[PDB]
């Protein structure tokens, strides 16, 4: 319905391959997306940690709020994006989201202007067609 | 020099790699060495959109393939001709996209 | 090697201001952050930065110390850096504050920036007295 | 994988570049093409080298400093002796990277 894959033989495989790097991709945007919903919190703890080592193990190891981005994060059809090598303590958690190691990583790689209005929602944008590719490919795989 | 854009003198890979762009800092100048990215003629031609930014400029469109980015040696940027300086953003961010993910 | 350290002297100054700018804008980190998040661009963000004074700040003191004026670069313009009493930005420096990614507000790559703007000021002397 | 270390197996080559490390993402994985960074012999070289833009790397292999501004893309063909990884040296990379061009 959206031709998200070359037509050109194996295509339920092809398929599959697509679907797995999106979930992947769909999980590192998920991690931008969230810590710009709570950048100056996100900000404050990387400044008072005094390494990015420091700054990564603070990122993951407390829940944050899902600010702007709570009503695409507790879609059933979200939970069913996430990488099934995802363990559980991750994602949503009484209210609040884990983050993975990778995920903390990325966010510590965002540069400045990533703050900006315009760039900001291109990776809402971005998380938010990856979601949509997603539930069209599991669907085209559901029979 | 940085985001000056160079016409490519060898002509085995002039006609699928028109013009390159560098886009090594000025500061390491006194290296004899460039990082460069190879821009393609549309027409010989989709791109990852996100990889391979599309340039409209006055020798025509193109899209630049980040992916073959590689280091050349000075002696080759004998030909400048043109410079993308406003394409500052989307070339550090192509960038970015290849090596971050991000 | 006269044209060598002519050359690394060049060099230096220009790498010597880009640290200049980033010390400014980590010793303005709020109100950096507040305007970039303000900003619809990275055009306008860098707009907003360039076109208004900044407090100098806890940096006040490390910008002030005597050889910072040998390490401007000869094609500044006298209307950047100080003007009683604020720092006011190149385009470069505005950039550069936009480049930076996140990682680099921790405490240790923070101190390196400020560590290394330091060193340069003793590079750029010896330079100059090797000349 | 990105940071796989691989062995040059090119004879021509491999006295001074003994091995190079693929630092493309693997979100790119599909690519017919790697970007990846030579690495050369601490012991080889015949001068100082800025650190900055050529991180050290001491390793099982060897002793080797990162040549990233000789960085560049190759036929994913030549990626057939992985050894190592180096992941544990992203920063330092992504840093040198970085310094090569934002400048910074």
């Amino acid at each position: 319905s959206s031709g998200l894959v070359p037509r050109g033989s194996h295509m339920t495989r092809r398929t599959i391959f697509e679907l797995r790097k999106a979930r992947d991709r769909a999980h590192i945007l998920e991690g931008l997306a969230l810590a710009l919903a709570n950048i100056d919190e996100i900000i404050e703890l990387i400044k008072n940690a005094p390494t990015p080592a420091e700054a990564k193990e603070g990122l993951i190891s407390r829940g944050w709020d899902l600010g702007n981005v709570a009503s695409m994060l507790e879609r059933a059809g979200t939970d069913a994006a996430r990488p099934d090598w995802l363990e559980p303590e991750f994602g949503i958690r009484e209210g609040k989201y884990f983050l993975t190691e990778q995920q903390a990583q990325a966010i510590l790689e965002l540069r400045l202007h990533r703050l900006t209005g315009l760039e900001h929602e291109k990776i809402l944008d971005e998380y938010k067609a990856l979601l949509d590719e997603i539930a069209e490919l599991m669907h085209i795989l559901a029979s | 020099s940085q985001f000056t854009l160079y016409k490519n003198k060898d002509k085995s890979s002039a006609k699928t790699y028109p013009y390159f762009v560098d886009v090594q800092s000025d500061l390491l100048d006194n290296l004899n060495t460039r990082l460069v990215i190879p821009l393609t003629p549309i027409e010989l031609l989709k791109a990852p959109s996100h990889l391979c930014p599309t340039i409209h400029i006055d020798e025509g469109d193109f899209i630049m393939l980040t992916q073959q980015m590689t280091s050349v040696p000075v002696k080759i940027l004998s030909e400048p001709v043109n410079e993308l300086s406003t394409f500052r953003n989307e070339i550090i961010a192509a960038i970015d996209f290849l090596i971050t993910g991000i």
